[PDB]
């Protein structure tokens, strides 16, 4: 397909207001004569139109029925070029979370990692799967990643190098009836384990 | 009956204390009482909740 695209909704991401993204899969497509259209699965209307964003397409609406697929066209004028039918619950990306902090307790010989999502405060997607990824900084693509459902990861003493910097940073993904994929990553939070 | 199963995995969900597969089952329950959806798509969501509360 000559006009291949992909799509992410964000839902609650504006107070109830929710949001679609679609992107051309491949880059250098020349968008200039591309429009997109989002028709069914809507509350009171048949069709909305996309704004175009320099390289996405973006809508911010309340008017997701969230049951039901949509389907989302590529025009140019009146003239459709390729359709997908997308169910917006299958292609939610979270918010990513944010206030990560590490600190290590020399009672426990243990590093308590936490961390805030907003999506503890949503209706819709409130249950997420994290992944806490760290790493020693001197390495490149030795990532140990953890996964967990609450927003606390206690990690050994002892399963880190000592006298060593790490860097750690956490992303989720919806783990429910809402599925979709990977958040952005939140900030790097840099710390230093213990000499001993 | 696709409204009989809704009525079902909205009493389960409460037992379970999964507040958002209650409001799931009572939302597409009410969208199809209003003929909002088809009785197909509300199939397929219970499908989902069912397998969420097997979990």
């Amino acid at each position: 397909d000559d006009y291949s695209f992909s799509c992410y909704s964000q839902l609650e991401v504006n107070g109830s207001q929710h949001s679609l993204t679609c992107a051309f899969e491949d880059p250098d497509v020349n968008i200039t004569n591309l429009e997109f259209e989002i028709c069914g699965a809507l509350v009171e209307v048949k069709c909305l139109n996309f704004r175009k964003l320099q390289e996405i397409y973006f809508i911010e609406t309340k008017k997701f029925l969230l049951i039901g697929k949509s389907n989302i066209c590529v025009k140019v004028g009146e003239k459709s070029l390729t359709c997908k039918k997308i169910d917006l619950t299958t292609i939610v990306k979270p918010e990513a979370p944010f206030d990560l902090s590490v600190v290590y307790r020399e009672g426990a010989n243990d590093f308590v990692v936490t961390f805030n999502t907003s999506h503890l405060q949503k209706k819709y997607v409130k249950v997420l799967m994290h992944d806490v990824a760290y790493r020693q900084e001197k390495d490149e693509n030795k990532w140990t990643h953890v996964n967990l459902s609450s927003t606390k990861l206690t990690l050994l003493q002892r399963k880190l190098q000592p006298a060593a910097m790490y860097e750690i940073k956490v992303r989720s993904i919806p783990d429910h009836y809402f599925k979709g994929f990977w958040s952005e990553w939140s900030p790097s939070y840099y710390f230093r384990t213990p000499e001993i | 009956s696709v409204i009989e199963k809704l009525r079902k995995l909205e009493k389960q969900a409460r037992k379970q204390g999964d507040e958002v597969l209650v409001m799931l089952a009572r939302m597409v329950l009410e969208y199809l009482e209003k003929g909002w959806v088809s009785e197909e798509d509300a199939d397929e969501s219970a499908d989902r909740i069912e397998e969420v509360l097997k979990k």
